[PDB]
């Protein structure tokens, strides 16, 4: 029942209670999962020139680099503080 | 509860231009039905493009005046325990 379908994921964070990133924007979600109808949410910081989205199994925000999609590693949301670092192997130069 | 995170953007530049919340549901996820979105794998898991259809079931719930020749609009289906 629907309360249970609720605790599946992590809850995003509001924009408001993201800190630690500078001033963010929401941005027009793009990134599709494979299960699941939706698109992760997103923000925009530093001018635009960062990406985050709200990683809702993991329960935090993936970095990216705007221009090329680069990935950055993940943030704690409450902090802002780097918890992954850079994967080589991932990006989102399709979903820009 | 169930919040309708409601989010749109301009057609044009794609900025940013506004968000709202419904009021909280509780655990009734009928409006969730009536948008036809199952409840599996879409609670807290991202982002629908609100189409016409989905308009009329979803304006009753906003404040905004939804226009979506104007902007493209986005919905999540955010559920937290409580008050939120």
């Amino acid at each position: 029942g629907f309360k249970d379908y609720g605790h599946d994921y992590h809850p995003a964070p509001k924009t408001e209670n993201i800190k630690g990133l500078g001033d963010l924007k929401p941005g027009i979600p793009k990134t599709p999962k494979q299960n699941g109808g939706g698109k992760r949410k997103r923000w925009t910081g530093d001018k635009g020139r960062k990406i985050y989205e709200w990683d809702s199994q993991h329960g935090e925000l993936e970095g990216y680099r705007a221009s090329d999609g680069q990935h950055l590693g993940s943030f704690d949301p409450k902090t802002g503080n780097q918890l992954k670092g850079p994967d080589p192997k991932r990006n989102i130069k399709k979903y820009l | 509860g169930l919040k309708l995170d409601l989010t749109w953007f301009d057609k044009s530049t794609e900025d940013f231009k506004g968000e709202e919340y419904s009021k909280d549901f509780g655990d009734d996820g009928s409006v969730m039905e009536s948008l036809g979105v199952p409840f599996k794998d879409n609670v807290n898991n991202g982002c629908f493009d609100v189409i016409a259809e989905w308009v009329p079931l979803l304006q009753p719930y906003f404040n905004h005046q939804i226009d979506i020749s104007d902007n493209e609009y986005f919905v999540s289906f955010d559920y937290r325990d409580g008050d939120w």
